[PDB]
RNA sequence: UCCGGCUCUACCUGGCUGGAGGGCAGUGAGAAAAUGUUGUGGUUAGCGGAAAUGGCUUGGGAUGGCCUGCCGUAGACGGUGAGAGCCCGGUACGUGAAAACCCGACGUCUGUCUUGAUGGUGUUCCCGAGUAGCAGCGGGCCCGUGGAAUCUGCUGUGAAUCUGCCGGGACCACCCGGUAAGCCUGAAUACUUCCCAGUGACCGAUAGCGGAUUAGUACCGUGAGGGAAUGGUGAAAAGUACCCCGGGAGGGGAGUGAAAGAGUACCUGAAACCGUGCGCUUACAAUCCGUCAGAGCCCUCGACGUGUCGUGGGGUGAUGGCGUGCCU
RNA sequence: GGCGUCUGGGGGGAACGCGGGGAAGUGAAACAUCUCAGUACCCGUAGGAAGAGAAAACAAAAUGUGAUUCCGUGAGUAGUGG
């Protein structure tokens, strides 16, 4: 049971948001949280490499010369794998990297994070990234700096803040992100996490019901 | 290119940093113009001695009032024209 | 609905056929060919697009370092004399089509139902023929002939029309399911010669396409066919004016360049291989060519004197002992 | 059969489709049934997709589903096999 006072971008104090106990309290599993985002950096990487073996190299399709008389060594072909521009014994093929990992153990991993983050008080609540209908990065960035002083900050708004993710949009260190596509990753690369007000409870709904 | 022949510039970068001078020849295939008393060279001919090919990112359009600016452009509405202007002080260059 | 003309002929009756409303559909499998208007609907060229000539310092050059500001719906990516959001091309974001084509929409247009519709009663006819079935020889089904069902090719034989026929893994009876021997049908699915926009814990010139360079070229073969090798000066050519040796090639001065230990034989410039100079050693010597002792000579680091030792280091080594290359 | 007049066809294409014909090296530690494989290749044809498609169907007494196609299970199972 942890309490966060809602701030808004005139700088008062608006509530409080209860983090249950289930979310937001329970012991972090380092081994967990490795195997998790390690998956989902196998996940993220494409495997386009490819390279031409012995039966895929133009050409090559004739015993060379004389197997016996030469004096040299026997070859079946031109494009075997000792020759120069010849095929490649066990070179990279295009292959699929993710993993199969269950849901008991990315929601726990994210879970463990997000613990983690709230246990120093990183995380914040916010009505607004700033006032409506019209982005402003200078105004996003001044409420940032008055949340935080950290260098990477991640920002969770609903997919229907635009104006708030066009604002955040420009800053070097923020990443903004929904609140169904949380994960470990993305909670563990930023010192700091703001929630959004709504985002906050949309997230807390779906989670703890 | 946004710079023209005949147009009056100041080198921004270079060894003749800081050098007002005039474009005679501008070269849209390589980004680069030639101008007055800039980037002279030594060549072996006796040894004569003029300018070399800058690139256009070194120079800076002058305004009216000899001040360096980006140019932009407005479009005349009346007749549909397109005119280069000044972003310092808006005047027509 | 109304009107009209026909059901041999006219008169009272039931059925066919045209003309007007009214619908119903359409380029569709359900019939078809067209013709107009309209859609900031799309595609095929583009345009705009914020903010530093900032100060000190190194430097040939700042796009480096330190310190000041500014924009940001734009801190994506490249270029510019070295790591640039504020120099350029651009990016976020908005804008643009005379004409052609592609998607829709509303129409002219076309067909089509209206001479029609409903729920009832007991009987004759029809419901796809050389077809189904059967037999012989085969194919394919988990099924390789097996008790072998369903499907199918060739050759013979060859039926029924609904109490008819087929199937329910030999077959028979009962139940159950369906209605062959006629035809069309969109979507979900497979792929990329080609065009557009991107991506990469893919390669970086013996790699990656055979092909970054004359590349399916040179060359080889009569022919089908086989098939290579070759990238990097410099920021800019400023590619060495002029003098001297030389027939030239090449070079030495002189210059350009930040650098010519960048000279169009050009970034970096290893190894093999070939030289030049210096120090030691070698022409009485039987050497897997080294290793352990080791005199002498030369070099070097310290201390003390004038050369002599030292918790010294190096090079070469006369001489003695030992010693049968590596891999399979 | 000849004559005249109109409308069509002919060839090319990297992959994907359909209908036919159809090997052998190989494995079985030999080999012929079998496998390889209806693969390689060849032939005829299209389309932007093609083929199939509206029960003479499955099912098993459930007062059951209801054209075709494609994907995952069923399942390396029931079976089949010198």
């Amino acid at each position: 049971t942890l309490k966060v006072d809602v701030k808004t971008p005139a700088g008062k104090t608006d509530g409080s948001v209860e983090l249950p106990a289930e979310l937001f309290d329970v012991e972090p599993n380092i081994a967990l949280m490795h195997q998790v985002v390690t998956a989902q950096l196998a996940a993220k990487r494409q495997g386009t490499h490819s390279t031409k073996t012995r039966g895929e190299v133009s050409g090559g399709g004739k015993k060379p010369y004389r197997q016996k008389g030469t004096g040299r060594a026997r070859q079946g072909s031109t494009r075997a794998p000792q020759f120069t521009g010849g095929g490649t014994v066990h070179g990279p093929k295009p292959r699929d990297y993710s993993q199969r990992t269950p849901k008991k153990m990315i929601a726990a991993a994210l879970r463990g994070a997000l613990s983690d983050r709230a246990r120093n008080d990183r995380i914040h609540a916010v009505t607004e990234l700033v006032e409506g209908q019209t982005p402003s990065t200078k105004s996003a960035k001044t409420f940032l700096g008055t949340l935080t002083e950290n260098k990477k900050v991640l920002v969770v708004i609903g997919r229907t803040d635009e104006v708030g993710a066009k604002s955040v949009r420009n800053l070097p260190g923020v990443h903004v992100i929904s609140p169904d596509q949380l994960n470990t990753y993305d909670v563990l690369n930023a010192d700091d996490v703001v929630f959004s007000v709504e985002a906050l409870n949309a997230y807390i709904s779906a989670n703890s019901k | 290119m946004k710079v023209h022949k005949g147009d009056t510039v100041l080198v921004i970068s270079g060894k003749d940093k800081g050098a007002k001078g005039k474009v005679l020849v501008a070269y849209p295939d390589r980004n680069k113009v030639l101008v007055e008393g800039v980037n002279r060279i030594k060549k072996h001919t006796g040894i004569v001695t003029q300018e070399a090919p800058i690139h256009v990112s070194n120079v800076m359009v002058v305004d009216s009032d000899g001040k360096p600016t980006r140019v932009g452009y407005r479009i005349d509405d009346e007749t549909g024209k397109k005119v280069r202007i000044a972003k310092t002080n808006g005047k027509d260059i």
